[PDB]
């Protein structure tokens, strides 16, 4: 479609809204101009969702508990408030880890204070203190506790910080109060930020005066990879083949001790900018640790990233860098040879959270595919800033897309494939459009790294070219 | 590395030696992990009677619950009405979760909106959110009815639903005649099933409270059926099927069967089928109202008896032989239609299957959980099969219900070694299947983690999971099953006896060790 | 010894140390057993490509067949007619076996007589056995019809069935008008399905051959349905249900659905339901005749075309999506009835399930076996699912059939690595699942011994069995399932994907070893 | 039910038959007189079945291949003829064994020559020789081959004896021709006799001049126990606890070497008299080995049997006998204490093969139950001789009972329980009468010995007293 055709599509779709919603939503939809460096000229983001329009967004508790804290494997995370939030979010996100669950690791478990009305009327601080004792009794190998606030906590005036300080002193235990109540902010994003500050204030400085850690010039941390289907592991392997030492992973398969050791590293390697730029900046300001953004989706981006990271170190790491690239060249070349001809020219629309809608475009292009529309649930304008250069001219951009909008866009544009979330999947399959979950990887993955690229390719092919898509229309009509 | 012709996903990729060595170095270098001997010792301890006592002394901590929160049930109730949009007044995070939860169980779209109350609304209340939300929703998704519930934020701040909707109409955000039934649905009271009860009662009241004066009980010659919180398509279908084969006039009030099973034929249908407004308005004219899951339909019952003047029959859920019999006989009494030859034969076919499979079912011990009506029906059918339902867990059960289940247990010798637990969770149940090990668990997908735990003690301590209940996330299309009626009992019987035989085949598959008992014929 | 409170059956009783020690002494003292290292050596050898080459050179030895003999099929055909007693002229041993075989698959009574030919009949022939046998049968069990087939003794010695029945009537042992259709059914030609074809054609001939002159094609406005050898109740039922839903008039010729599923209500019913004599007599008046399993109904077809003058359509077995579509479209064409909205919806629901589950099914490799029509239908559906039916075994298949399946395979990329084997048995197949290991087997209960064998090589070599076909002896009530139509495809799909996910859960159940991939959600 | 009443029942049931069948069947039905010595006074047996009356009998092939040879574990048994017989009898009988199936043991496999029409027309001997070569190639650890003749073999004039001799010498292997064609005899019984003679002629004397086996005074063989559900193992354990050495088991879990070593024993212990009295008598005549009948069903009979067997040896075995009996006494007393109160007074009808219709009566009486009707498919009058003393007065006796008879008898007598076979089971369950399979033990067992008695009691109780039996009539009628 021409630029003009996309603009006309946008206005047409906007016609159903009451005037207030129409004028809001117009500011959140745009036609890409790849020359634009500064996105604020063409799109607005990180604003409140319009009531009644079926945003795909979650809440700050989703951002703090679900995203940032939850994967930390040797801590216990308390979903503090009534029973709903912890239940729907129990083991919904595939943030993989190695451990003995219920004994020294607790990620897929659901700990909750299960607020009843009495807790609402009288406050939950006494229940929380008692809960923490019960946690210590029944789970002695836990290495710290977080308190993930749900909506009612701040609304009823509980003082979980006091509880955390007092029980923390009594038990000599790291207990982290997190104010990630669902009413705060406008999406998962503020949950990221609150969570980052909670790590900063309650965890990160504990070894500030400890000098027992044996450091090396090649110490790094992986910041903002939550190890979806093993993504972080298939990244780590490459960094260490290149000669680096990965002291920490934030927070997929992450332990509290590696978090605590992270201020000892020489460089912070940031994959998810959106969710952990806050703590990366803090670590630059307080410890003088530089941070850099990278991208391990597909061979083009992975190779570029490895080279860029290696340039931050000496000749030995650069040499190792080229050895890694040479090692994997035949492997990803084989994947491309097998799958690019089967995917060449196919058109994809994406809608995801705060990183992947731009970060995976390169992998798709490595299979000769074209991303014709993309958008984010909760990105900020610095994200869209990074997005417009990664997208083609005339492509469609959408911030906090409504269900109605997304469906109409898909109807007009007719992608060969859509990559989005569980709430979108079955909608578009019924339309006869191949769908891949680009949050959960549809229970497949890893997609990061070279080993991830092979699985990514296999998955896009298996679904786009599946026989089922030829069968939706009955031969008798 | 990957072999391009046989690509490995996470399993078994990370079992490659270079990955294993990498992971060992991560652990050894930076995780400051408890020694494996300590981990073993603590695991072993968590399997003991001592731990179980500490476990059951919990007063404040809940671990791995077997319940959800009210508005989930309000949403499912609302989906059961024609061209109806579930609308949850409150914070949007909740609605993302509600939708995803049901998405994963049904593998279907689940439409629901929020009015996105934020920090601004936290002290001023959500009146403006309601006005804009109802207008936006009606304009954008074109429902013919919007059924409103609440998140815990709106409840805590005390938003008056009625006032907010009334003012929404008064100021022109939606037409005065447009149907907006509502119910207060607090996270922190009861569970998801309570939410179903509240929403249904709200909808019934909306369509009948103000027009009772031209109503005459029995004047439309049908029986109303209220299914309650129901996540098996087969249960809506089987009830409609049996009533139709009997020639009984009926109205199923809240019927999400179509909208939870739309065809993939090239279009997305946001709405499909459902109970009509006509049906709700006309419901007081029925002969009577039958409640399929009475233990979470108490408020609904209070309204149907008090306002509609229906003499709601005292029926258990129609699960198993006796209670399906009783449901059918009561329906016959109310309608005046006799039980047809077809259902009599179906009943006999169920009894026949029982006679065929009783030797493998006899004395088998089960731990089980779920919602109260489902749980008690499962218990009753297990007793009918000559099984022992030893650990009966209902996290959202109450003391009256527990008295009812205990009376059911007492009425059978197969109930001797059974205990009913209310307010207890799956961490409690984990202890029970270690300390008083059953042959199987009957439960939802969260049970898989208990099975893992038990196998970790040893293969001889493993308690396999049998998936019946909600949510089932890790198998495909089990939501199509039936658990009600003779058909439901046939499916459950088959599932149970064949789980037994699968496990026995596994235990006897060992060449020259145990396969003396690997019989071709069982 | 026994503990009275927990009595041990053979498993695990004989694992007690005193039994173990006893068995060790028996072996060492008196069995002159090959040393375990030699047994290990030979087993290992039997899993090799060299062994497979020797295996596939067999010309005289058959090991673990995947077929039975003709009169088995005759008895099942005969059971499908109203008040009809299957009667097998020949030696009684056969009839004890036919009955037990079906008893164990259906878990139901199976009625059938012999006329018990012994050494005397071996030399004088069985004429007297037919006279006395027919009279005794008619008097004792009061059938309205006796359907006569043969055991191989009767075939070898050359008993003329027609002459013998004629003489029985001529000499007054049974009334002249009493219907006694017959068919010669030799053990040593074809297989059980052939016996079905022969019996059916015999009954058709008996009732129509001599009455053709008043017959007018299409005059009764029905379509005849010939199911062939069918051992799933759901398959009779689903064809009847779909035809009824279309408003298509039909006659299912040989219908044992009732007699293979009587209720346990205090009485034994020797006969129930079935095709009436009038339906067979009136059959030439139908619009046409459709053969559900054409590859074993060739004799029937030649008679239907040659004598009834019906233009039998060229239809595959209605299994999977394409062939159910084609079946429904042809039935529509013949009947003039449109395909109704309900069936279009059902189709779309099958397609929804295929889109839902395609990522777990894609590229999965299967070994499978069974009768020709069942097998080719299963193969077709697997190709539709993006699965690879790599080893396709049909012991009683022929080269024409194989050519048709090879063509089906060639028409899909998922058939590239597939080979069809005819005349080969389950020992051949055993070799194939060792040398070219698939992900699963789809087959009957005899497959359990192959799964056992593969596990013995190692867990990583184990090929789990998925039970679809006949016979199924070691699970209960699977004979109630459906494999035809959209309903059958939904059932097969669910079974396959959930077998896949069951095995993945097993492989990822290892605490801290493989359980990183033990996902709650799949 | 008084004598005249049972006799009247018999005449009533017989009224449905044509005259020839009536006159025949009248001789095969009787009212028991426990005083009677010669059952030929009162009942006829081992005669032809009446055509068309639905006998429950099998054939000589069933008696030879299914029963006697089939269980011998390290031999390969060829079902020689068309494909049916071997397939219906594959793994139908639970003759349990220890071995590595397909490698050194072969019991649940189906080896066959799969006769096609050309084999019928030209004969199958060349096919049989080629088949034996292929068996040798593909199953090198087999320790011998048997050839189980199906109906056509003798009818077409094949000479499997010559083939067995020629191939036997060529391979230096025992190859045993068995003429158990189904047209021979009247039932399974003649198959027994044929199989016994084949063992005699082709196997039993191989070690006649071999004196290397070390013998002891306490060597016995268990003759006629086919180890159904492990029956022979739970018998063997008792014999050896008593101080005996069980040199051989015929044929449950039996090996060819055990068979060949059996002429070295001091005593043959005969359980199934019907199927192996022939070879027992042969062994007395040829080797001077005495044989005795015994009964291991229930504690009374097992104890009586142990005492009687021990009395054939010296005081040391008689002492050990009393020690075994004292050891197991509290176990079976506990069984009785648990289940007899639930089974006391209940009435049973039996219909089985050639042994169990008399042999399990004591076991029923140990649980206070009464056998009110019994009968055999294929017993001879010496079995009935042994039967009339074990049954109460005026109880009903039936030989080669017809389907019709068994149903009408049951309707009039109304037993609380029936014990018979798979062709009977579902018939009587539908009538509301608890049924236990007394061939296959309904996939349970063992039932022999003390350990077997516990399982027997458990099974009779679980079935007779199951809740399902209270539910066959709809409450609306
Ligand atoms: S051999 Fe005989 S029919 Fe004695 S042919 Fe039969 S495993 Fe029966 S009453 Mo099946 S003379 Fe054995 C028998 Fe008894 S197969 Fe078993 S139970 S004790
Ligand atoms: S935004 Fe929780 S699901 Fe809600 S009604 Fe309260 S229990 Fe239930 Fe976010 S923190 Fe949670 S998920 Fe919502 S409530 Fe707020
Ligand atoms: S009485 Fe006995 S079981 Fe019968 S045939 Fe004869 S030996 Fe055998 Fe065999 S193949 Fe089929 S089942 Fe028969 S008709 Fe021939
Ligand atoms: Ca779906
Ligand atoms: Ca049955």
């Amino acid at each position: 479609m021409s630029r003009e055709e996309v603009e006309s599509l946008i206005q047409e779709v906007l016609e159903v809204y009451p005037e207030k919603a129409r004028k809001d939503r117009n500011k959140h939809l745009a036609v890409n101009d790849p020359a634009v460096t500064q996105s604020k000229k063409c799109i607005i983001s990180n604003k409140k969702s319009q009531p009644g329009l079926m945003t795909i967004r979650g809440c700050a508790y989703a951002g703090s508990k679900g995203v940032v804290w939850g994967p930390i494997k040797d801590m216990i995370h308390i979903s503090h408030g009534p029973v709903g939030c912890g239940q729907y979010s129990r083991a919904g996100r595939r943030n993989y880890y190695i451990g003995t669950t219920g004994v020294n690791a607790f990620v897929t478990m659901n700990f909750t204070s299960d607020f009843q009305e009495k807790d609402i009327v009288f406050g939950g601080d006494k229940k929380l203190a008692k809960l923490i004792d019960e946690v210590e009794t029944l789970f002695p190998l836990n290495k710290g506790i977080s308190v993930q606030s749900e909506c009612p906590i701040g609304l009823i005036g509980d003082d979980i910080e006091s509880v955390s300080k007092v029980k923390g002193a009594e038990l000599s235990k790291t207990i982290v109060p997190v104010r990630c109540e669902g009413f705060r902010g406008v999406s998962q994003s503020l949950g990221h930020h609150i969570a980052n500050d909670a790590v900063r204030d309650w965890v990160l400085g504990k070894r500030d005066e400890d000098t027992t850690f044996a450091s090396t010039p090649y110490d790094v941390a992986i910041i903002g990879d939550y190890n979806i289907g093993g993504d972080a592991w298939s990244s780590r392997i490459l960094l260490e083949e290149m000669g680096l030492r990965c002291v920490a992973q934030w927070s997929g398969d992450g332990s509290i001790s590696e978090i605590e050791l992270t201020p000892k590293v020489k460089l912070n390697l940031v994959h998810c900018y959106r969710s952990m730029n806050y703590i990366s900046r803090h670590m630059e300001e307080k410890y003088g640790i530089p941070w850099m953004e990278y991208n391990f989706f597909g061979p083009t981006k992975t190779i570029e990233s490895l080279r860029a990271i290696a340039a931050k170190f000496d000749e030995s790491i650069q040499k190792k860098c080229e050895e890694v690239i040479a090692k994997y060249k035949p492997e990803w070349e084989a994947v491309v040879a097998k799958y690019r001809p089967r995917l060449e020219g196919k058109r994809v629309m994406l809608y995801i959270g705060g990183l992947r809608p731009r970060h995976v475009i390169g992998a798709y292009e490595d299979l000769g595919m074209e991303v014709v529309g993309t958008g984010y649930e909760f990105a900020h304008n610095d994200d869209y800033d990074r997005t417009m250069k990664e997208m083609g001219d005339s492509t469609l951009l959408y911030d906090d897309v409504t269900g109605y909008e997304f469906e109409e866009f898909v109807k007009r544009i007719k992608p060969d494939l859509i990559g989005s979330g569980i709430k979108e999947k079955f909608i578009f399959q019924k339309m006869g459009i191949p769908f891949r979950e680009m949050h959960s990887w549809d229970y497949s993955g890893p997609y990061h790294g070279f080993d991830g690229f092979a699985i990514f390719a296999r998955d896009m092919d298996m679904t786009l070219n599946n026989p089922c898509w030829k069968k939706l229309q009955a031969p008798w009509e | 590395s990957q072999q391009v012709d046989k690509i490995k996903a996470s399993y078994p990729l990370f079992l490659d030696q270079d990955y294993k060595d990498m992971l060992a170095k991560k652990r050894d270098g930076f995780e400051e992990k408890y020694p494996q001997d300590k981990i073993d010792e603590v695991f072993q301890w968590t399997t003991t009677k001592e731990y179980q006592e500490l476990n059951f002394q919990r007063e404040a901590l809940t671990v791995n619950p077997a319940k959800a929160c009210q508005p989930l049930g309000a949403v499912l109730c609302a989906l059961g009405f024609e061209k109806t949009m579930p609308y949850v007044h409150g914070s949007q995070g909740c609605v993302a979760y509600f939708r995803s939860y049901f998405n994963r169980h049904f593998r279907e779209p689940v439409s629901c909106v929020s009015d996105s109350m934020t920090e601004d609304a936290a002290v001023f209340g959500g009146q403006q959110n309601m006005k804009d939300g109802l207008q936006n929703c009606k304009a954008t998704y074109k429902p013919d009815m919007i059924a409103v519930s609440t998140t815990c934020m709106a409840e805590v701040i005390g938003d008056d639903l009625n006032a907010f909707i009334n003012n929404s109409k008064k100021e022109g955000f939606i037409p005065d005649e447009f149907p907006v039934p509502f119910a207060h649905t607090p996270s922190f009271v009861g569970s998801h099933v309570t939410g179903w009860d509240n929403m249904f009662e709200g909808i019934a009241r909306y369509f009948t409270l103000k027009s009772m004066d031209d109503k005459v009980v029995g004047s439309n010659k049908k029986i109303n059926i209220v299914p309650g919180f129901e996540t098996y398509l087969g249960n809506f279908r089987v009830i409609k099927r049996m009533l139709s084969e009997m020639g009984v006039g009926y109205s199923l009030l809240s019927d999400p069967e179509e909208v939870l099973d739309t065809p993939a034929d090239g279009q997305f249908r946001m709405y499909a089928g459902g109970t009509t407004q006509e049906e709700m308005k006309d419901a007081p004219n029925a002969l009577n109202t039958v409640l399929l899951q009475p233990w979470h339909l108490e408020k609904t019952k209070k309204f149907v008896e008090g306002t509609w003047k229906h003499e709601v029959p005292k029926l258990n859920i129609p699960m198993g032989l006796d209670w399906t019999d009783e449901f059918l006989m009561k329906v016959s009494e109310i309608s005046g239609q006799p039980i047809p030859a077809s259902l009599t034969k179906e009943r006999g076919r169920l009894v026949d299957m029982m006679t065929d499979s009783h030797t493998w079912l006899h004395g088998k011990r089960f731990a089980l959980w779920g919602d109260p009506d489902f749980v008690m029906g499962l218990v009753k059918f297990l007793l009918e099969l000559g099984c022992e339902p030893v650990h009966i867990l209902c996290h959202n059960g109450n003391e009256r219900w527990k008295k009812a289940v205990d009376a059911i247990l007492a009425a059978s010798p197969y109930g001797k070694n059974a205990t009913v637990y209310i307010g207890k969770d799956l961490w409690h149940l984990r202890s029970l299947v270690f300390t008083d090990k059953p042959d199987f668990m009957i439960g939802n997908s969260y049970g898989k983690f208990i099975q893992r735990d038990t196998l970790h003690k040893g293969k001889e301590f493993e308690v396999p999971l049998i998936r019946i209940g909600f949510p089932i996330f890790d198998r495909h299309h089990l939501h199509r099953s039936t658990t009600l009626g003779y058909e439901g009992a046939m499916q459950i019987l088959t599932t149970l006896v064949n789980s037994i035989l699968e496990r026995l085949d596994e235990e006897t598959r060992g060449m020259q060790a145990t396969d003396y008992n690997h019989d071709l014929v069982r």
